[PDB]
């Protein structure tokens, strides 16, 4: 099931959270459930049978339904509501799906761009054989980017890992992506770039051997 | 000039389940009734038209003995005006109902170790059985809004559950025998 | 009240895993019950589902693997993993899934009581240490430590044998397709600094007794 990845919001105001399946999930039948999940933790119940609520979920929490997209409205927003959603419906002979999750983020200070440290390969682990370049994510609000690396201009997929967000003791966040190299790869190219974008903006690095 | 083969439904080695209690007919012989009441120390023994020695004085066309095994604290669900998963979805008697309701413990014959699991009990049904009918049909009953297609799944239930009958069980969930006697001429005192 | 898992670990792919959780305060037999996976960083999937008469159900990325079963005697789920693939690498949680009976007014369909979660690895990696790298760098300097390719977690990073812990971000692993894991930490120290003061980082990796110094120079 289709949920937006991000929403974000500032303490007091409501937002929805959609949640989209087909005429075989939320289509057919009236049995949406949504899941509260904090980090480290196993998920909570809010939501089921489209719009029911626990005894002891606060009716700021509601659900409804529409077509193919079930809605989960917070109202009243509060610090405690930041956390991970998850729709879930009945798909169809005894089998369930979820959806992918959305992270909700309840604003407490102003947006943030990344700041970004790019290191080249060690002389040491040259002399290995081996070549790995190290993008660093700094201070950066909410917690959502996308890392992009080129060699030279043309975009690399392979060789490339990085983190989740990770929240700072600021409340900002940090993230990691490492690019795995040929020494000759790395020396053969005249630079590589790592292209970090945050909030529809990029901030961009730039090494060269 | 012979008697009623009782002994055939008191003393069978084998009894029905529930949701498919045996029906045998009795006819063209003489009843004590009273040698039956006294042929054992049953823990029910209970007639709702008139008592066993007024029965030794009637004729009827027809007697029937029901007979089945039910556990122990369903005996009472016997009994006409009864509610409950086996008064309503396994056997029936009519409101009106002339006759005799017999039963005794089991317990030696129906328990086994770690189990006896071939007595059944209808658990789920539609609406109520009339007054003596019987149901063995096995349709997968849907107990909520989505279909079944025909297996066990999402609220999608095998009709019929086992008891599971131990010799250690509680008395209320032992199993008990049970005959039952209606009078509808044939059958004598 | 409560449902208490246990099982988990790492295996290699191709094995066998056995997942257990034991209820308190409801009963299995009397309840649908689900595993449910997530992946590290990743969303809840469905896995499987038991129901009345022993009726059960699987994701198909998991048909013919696994088996999910339940002991009444010990109140107790199971979840029965065999041909691991590294995909399957997750936090496991069993639920309760309940039902029309649950108020007899609706269907239900939600799970609500949820256990702890068990963590399942399935990888072919060995213990091994890490490769220590150094990273050598207006007002500050940015300088730093590559720990590469060690496995499992954790590693300990400190700079100056734990006398420097200003600016230190030391930042959480990422994960390889090799199956090793590589982390970075880096300091940002005054620049006029970098001709008269030292900097080591210090590295442990305890599963594999494994301790490096590091000194990092412009």
């Amino acid at each position: 099931l289709t949920q937006p990845a991000s929403v974000s919001g500032s303490p007091g105001q409501s937002i929805t959270i959609s949640c989209t399946g087909t005429s075989s999930d939320v289509g057919s039948y009236n049995l949406v459930s949504w899941y509260q999940q904090r980090p480290g933790k196993a998920p909570k119940l809010i939501l089921y049978e489209v719009t029911k609520r626990p005894s002891g979920v606060s009716n700021r929490f509601s659900g409804s339904k529409s077509g193919n997209t079930a809605s989960l409205a917070i109202s009243g927003l509060q610090a405690e509501d930041e956390a991970d959603y998850y729709c879930c419906s009945y798909a169809g002979s005894s089998t369930w799906v979820f959806g992918g999750g959305t992270k909700l983020t309840v604003l407490g200070q102003p947006k943030a761009a990344p700041s970004v440290t790019l290191f080249p390969p060690s002389s040491e682990e040259l002399q290995a054989n081996k070549a790995t370049l190290v993008c660093l994510i700094s201070d950066f609000y909410p917690g959502a980017v996308t890392v992009a690396w080129k060699a030279d201009s043309s975009p690399v997929k392979a060789g490339v890992e990085t983190t989740t967000p990770s929240k700072q003791s600021n409340n900002k966040y940090a993230a990691s992506s490492y690019l795995s190299l040929t020494p000759e790869q790395w020396k053969s190219h005249r630079s590589y770039s790592c292209q970090v974008t945050h909030e529809g903006s990029t901030v961009e690095k730039t090494v060269a051997p | 000039t012979n008697l009623c083969p009782f002994g055939e439904v008191f003393n069978a080695t084998r009894f029905a389940s529930v949701y498919a209690w045996n029906r045998k007919r009795i006819s063209n012989c003489v009843a004590d009734y009273s040698v039956l009441y006294n042929s054992a120390s049953f823990s029910t023994f209970k007639c709702y038209g008139v008592s066993p020695t007024k029965l030794n004085d009637l004729c009827f066309t027809n007697v029937y003995a029901d007979s089945f095994v039910i556990r122990g604290d369903e005996v009472r669900q016997i009994a006409p005006g009864q509610t409950g998963k086996i008064a309503d979805y396994n056997y029936k008697l009519p409101d009106d109902f002339t006759g005799c309701v017999i039963a005794w413990n089991s317990n030696n014959l129906d328990s086994k170790v770690g189990g006896n699991y071939n007595y059944l009990y209808r658990l789920f049904r539609k609406s109520n059985l009339k007054p003596f009918e019987r149901d063995i049909s096995t349709e997968i009953y849907q107990a909520g809004s989505t279909p079944c297609n025909g297996v066990e799944g999402f609220n999608c239930y095998f009709p019929l559950q086992s008891y599971g009958f131990q010799p250690t069980n509680g008395v209320g969930y032992q199993p008990y025998r049970v005959v039952v006697l209606s009078f509808e001429a044939t059958v004598c005192g | 009240v409560q449902l208490v898992e246990s099982g988990g670990g790492l295996v290699q792919p191709g094995g066998s895993l056995r997942l257990s959780c034991a209820a308190s305060g409801v009963t299995v037999s009397s309840n649908y019950m689900s595993w449910v996976r997530q992946a590290p960083g990743k969303g809840l999937e469905w896995v499987s589902a038991v129901y009345s008469g022993g009726s059960t159900y699987y994701a198909d990325s998991v048909k013919g693997r696994f088996t999910i079963s339940r002991h009444n005697s010990k109140n107790t789920l199971y979840l029965q993993m065999k041909s691991l693939r590294p995909e399957d690498t997750a936090i496991y949680y069993c639920a309760r899934l309940i039902n029309h009976y649950y108020d007899s007014s609706g269907d239900g369909g939600a799970f609500d009581i949820w256990g702890q979660g068990t963590m399942v690895t399935v990888s072919s990696a060995s213990t091994k240490g890490p490769s220590v790298f150094p990273l050598a760098p207006g007002g500050t300097a940015a300088l730093g430590c590559l720990v590469k390719d060690y496995f499992p977690e954790p590693v300990t990073v400190s700079w100056n044998s734990g006398a420097l812990t200003s600016g230190v971000h030391t930042f959480p692993a990422v994960l390889q397709s090799s199956g090793l894991y590589s982390l970075s930490s880096v300091v940002t120290v005054p620049s006029s600094s970098l001709g008269t003061q030292t900097y080591i980082c210090n590295v442990n990796h305890k599963p594999s007794n494994t301790k490096v110094d590091k000194k990092v120079e412009p």
